[PDB]
């Protein structure tokens, strides 16, 4: 089972600094140059730094964009690369992955789940959630009800509906950014002999925050 | 820096035929060693990209047999036999011959599908939010193809425009259709000023617009 998992990302002062770890497992990292790539809708995937291996000298290669700024980093006794970024900018926000090209000729084999790095000055805040119910009677087959999470930042937010039991008919869709603060609505459908005779919720986590809500659609 | 070209934004296609996506390099990618860096990936909505060709035609594994890639130092092409639904998604070149390492600018994969006219739903403010003193008027236009919608929001006949927040899901893997939420937020005192609200849609598969509304005073 071959892994890699970056953590450390989130929200960070413009000027300011993080660092991002990336732990490997399941294949032989010694034997591997590892990688940071980025994400954002300006300029799509973006290749960062590389570090290699010890054979080859842990040879460090930066994007010019941030030489000087970003030092990549490893530690071979814990299967692991870091990415210390210093005098963040704007430009810096985006989802960064870590990823390992095997020297056994492979380009970038593995990646991991992604860490979203969001550079902005402004607050943490936790969302409000609210139930979306319909308003007439249901009939007809199906009925789709919904919840709205909103005023939250920063992103991301994890929703589920029935701790996951209800997965099929949802649609979560992407968070909307307003005055400093994302808004956004999942939807789910089920049989309109499901609701309002089982219990339906919808669970929001808010990582940043540390909020959890359980919110429950009600008939109105 | 070499420059990795996708020409094609996206490419449209029916489950079960072939099809193929181009990508160009500004320069050659054969390196002194005799091997040609040329990578392909998939980005699958809201998920990490992975590989799926390494050094022009060779597939990852666990990549199914349906992929195929071909080309010579500076047009490659990554081709599917036959493609099914679940490859929506954003396929990616790459090249890993130079610093900086180079990505193309993608090209999305748009299943074909016959038309489907969106279910839409309309919800007033929750209770819960009205005693916060706000007002957001939720319309949820799920499951439609093709992937165009306009929506318009009727506040007692007269549009409204500012204050819309629009999102739109990318193209589900499974049914191939797309949805799309629309906000109308209000404060709730601009809510309690007016009676008529209308999520008003119009689509490919209707000559009308498809009306859902309801009455703040009901």
């Amino acid at each position: 089972e071959v892994t890699l998992q970056e953590s450390g990302g989130g929200l960070v002062q413009p000027g300011g600094s993080m660092k991002l770890s990336c732990a490997a497992s399941g294949f032989t990292f010694s034997d591997a140059w590892v990688d940071w790539v980025r994400q954002s809708p300006g300029k799509g995937l973006e290749w960062v730094a590389e570090i290699r291996n010890k054979a080859n000298n842990h040879a460090t290669k930066y994007t010019e964009s941030v030489k000087g700024r970003f030092t990549i980093s490893r530690d071979d006794s814990k299967s692991s690369v870091y990415l210390q970024m210093n005098s963040l900018r704007a430009e810096d926000t985006g989802i960064y992955y870590c990823t390992s090209v095997p020297q056994l000729g492979r380009g970038f084999a593995y990646w991991g789940q992604g860490t979203l790095v969001t550079v902005s000055a402004a607050s943490t805040t936790p969302p409000s959630v609210y139930p979306l119910a319909p308003g007439s009677g249901g009939a007809g087959s199906m009925v789709t009800l919904g919840c709205l999470v909103k005023g939250y930042f920063p992103e991301p937010v994890t929703v589920t509906w029935n701790s996951g039991a209800l997965s099929s008919g949802v649609h979560t869709f992407p968070a909307v950014l307003q005055s400093d603060l994302y808004t956004l609505s999942s939807s789910v459908t089920v049989p309109s002999s499901t609701w309002p005779s089982q219990t339906v919720t919808c669970n929001v986590a808010h990582p940043a925050s540390s909020t959890q809500v359980d919110k429950k659609i009600v008939p109105k | 820096d070499i420059v990795m070209t996708q020409a094609a934004p996206s490419v449209p296609v029916t489950p079960g035929e072939s099809v193929s996506i181009s990508c160009r390099s500004s320069k050659s990618l054969l390196h002194s060693n005799g091997y040609t860096y040329l990578h392909w990936f998939l980005q699958r909505p809201g998920q990490s990209p992975q590989l799926l060709i390494y050094r022009v035609s060779n597939l990852a594994s666990g990549v199914p047999d349906r992929f195929s890639g071909s080309g010579s130092g500076t047009a490659f092409t990554l081709r599917f036999s036959r493609v099914e639904a679940e490859d929506v998604g954003v396929y990616y070149c790459m090249q890993h011959l130079e610093y900086p390492f180079t990505f193309g600018s993608g090209t999305k994969l748009e299943i074909k599908r016959a038309d489907a006219a969106p279910t839409v739903s309309i919800f007033p403010p929750s209770s819960e939010q009205l005693t916060s003193g706000g007002a957001s008027v939720v319309c949820f236009l799920n499951n439609f193809y093709p992937q165009d919608i306009t929506v318009s929001w009727k506040i007692d006949g007269a549009e409204r425009s500012s204050g819309v927040l629009n999102s739109w899901t990318d193209q589900d893997s499974s049914d191939s259709t797309y949805s799309m939420s629309s906000t109308l937020t209000l404060t709730k005192d601009e809510y309690e000023r007016h009676s008529s609200y209308t999520c008003e849609a119009t689509h490919k598969t209707s000559t009308s617009p498809i009306t859902k509304s309801f009455n703040r005073g009901e």
